[PDB]
């Protein structure tokens, strides 16, 4: 619908080329590792208290 | 009155002092009333979980 219905000089074609090879930024976690560390610390404290109990 | 014959007065005084000040008191000391067996079902020095 944009090859056979756009009578302009390659603008659709260069748009499709620029889009086929776009690197859209995938966001990184940067927050799950520290809550995993916090879960480890909390499990440590809880097991200590449970041995006391 | 035989109560006025002061010759037998020690015989009546010496055992009394043993009976009133030693023997009856040693038998009252062995008469003890322990405090009631009141059992507190509310005694728990607890604390919130580790958080």
């Amino acid at each position: 619908y944009y090859k056979a219905n756009v009578a302009k000089a390659g603008l659709v074609d260069d748009f499709e080329k620029k889009f086929n090879a776009l690197k859209v930024p995938v966001p990184e976690d940067k927050y799950t590792a520290q809550v995993d560390a916090e879960e480890k610390e909390d499990v440590k404290s809880c097991a200590e208290w449970v041995s006391l109990s | 009155m035989p109560q006025l014959n002061t010759t037998v007065w020690p015989t009546m005084i010496t055992p009394m002092l043993l009976t009133l000040f030693l023997i009856t008191q040693l038998k009252m000391l062995n008469t003890n009333y322990h405090l009631p067996p009141s059992p507190k079902p509310m005694k728990m020095k607890n604390y919130n979980k580790p958080w």
